[PDB]
């Protein structure tokens, strides 16, 4: 489940951006930061939660 | 690009505003005038404090030509502005041409911007309009900025030291 | 239009070349005209499209 | 357009290079030649493979 779970990243490798697009730097940026964020805490949370249920 | 520039300046921390173009010394052929009804100080007519709105003098306005070296470990702001008369009358009264244009190049990017006299409805009392453009200078960098009318000068450019987790609220 | 114009020298130029680009799709026509300044096509390509690919430093 | 192109050029996974003007055939009245000193080929001044940087004859 927790393999399955998980969508193969054929996304985006990633951007550039020019020196009059700092706010699109910045909103991709906060976006990579959020889902990586949100990833990380999802992915160690998962894995801290199944730890603890799967010795329960 | 407004909204960059409000951006760009959220991660400063501080600045050295420099004297880039500031006195007779720096343009003694130009001299600054125009409108200043509308941006008053304490009742008096004015102009903007970081800019020089320049106009020529003795009925002459030189094909203006200047530059910066960036001479310093810091990023240099720089704004200017480009002025968009209401009427073809009042850009020959500057004696800014017909033909005027501003033209900013750095090593890294050009452009070229041209009036465009139009009447519009009147705002704060003006019918006519100046757009404000900037670029940030990289160290060694240099600008070359030329004019054949309708430029305001920078004054009190200023060097960028940046940080970070700040920013601007309201 | 050209913007001529003197730049602080860069790689002992001057001057500078900008540089443009388009995707035609298959059956379209380009029509290109030039008063000068023209730096023209040669090697222009052919698309063939997938993915999982991109450019990484 | 440059950002844009790295990204429409991240999903290409292979391209065929067309000559599409690329001799004095298809360009009788104009020629190739123009400031080559800072785009040199081992030492030799030179052009952009994929460009044809015309001036008039
Ligand atoms: C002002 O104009 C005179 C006469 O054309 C010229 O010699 C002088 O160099 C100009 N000043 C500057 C700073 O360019
Ligand atoms: C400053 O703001 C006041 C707001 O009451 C306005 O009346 C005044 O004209 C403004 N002056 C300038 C120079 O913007
Ligand atoms: C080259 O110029 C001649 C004379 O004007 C003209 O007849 C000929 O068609 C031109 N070549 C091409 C490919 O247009
Ligand atoms: C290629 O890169 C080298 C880097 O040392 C530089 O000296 C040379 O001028 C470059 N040539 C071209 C055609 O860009």
């Amino acid at each position: 489940s927790v393999i399955e779970k998980m969508n193969t990243q054929f996304t985006a490798v990633g951007k550039e951006f020019n020196k009059l697009e700092r706010r699109m730097e910045n909103l991709n940026k906060k976006v990579d930061d959020g889902f990586l964020d949100i990833w990380t805490y999802n992915a160690e949370l998962l894995v801290l939660l199944e730890n603890e249920r799967t010795l329960d | 690009d407004y909204e960059e520039l409000r951006e760009q300046l959220s991660s400063v921390s501080s600045f050295e505003r420099f004297e880039i173009f500031p006195k007779e010394s720096s343009w003694p052929n130009h001299t600054v005038t125009g409108v200043s009804a509308s941006c008053s100080h304490n009742g008096k007519s004015s102009f903007y404090r970081n800019l020089l709105w320049l106009t020529g003098k003795n009925g002459l306005y030189p094909n203006l030509s200047k530059s910066y070296v960036n001479n310093k470990e810091k990023e240099v702001l720089v704004l200017w502005g480009v002025h968009h008369p209401p009427n073809i009358g009042n850009q020959r009264a500057l004696y800014h041409t017909e033909n005027a244009y501003v033209s900013v190049v750095s090593s890294h990017y050009s452009r070229r911007f041209t009036p465009e006299i139009a009447k519009r409805p009147k705002v704060r009392d003006q019918e006519g309009r100046i757009n404000y453009y900037w670029t940030l200078l990289e160290p060694g960098d240099t600008i070359i900025f030329e004019a054949n009318g309708n430029l305001i000068a920078p004054w009190y450019a200023f060097a960028l030291s940046r940080g970070f987790g700040s920013g601007i609220i309201t």
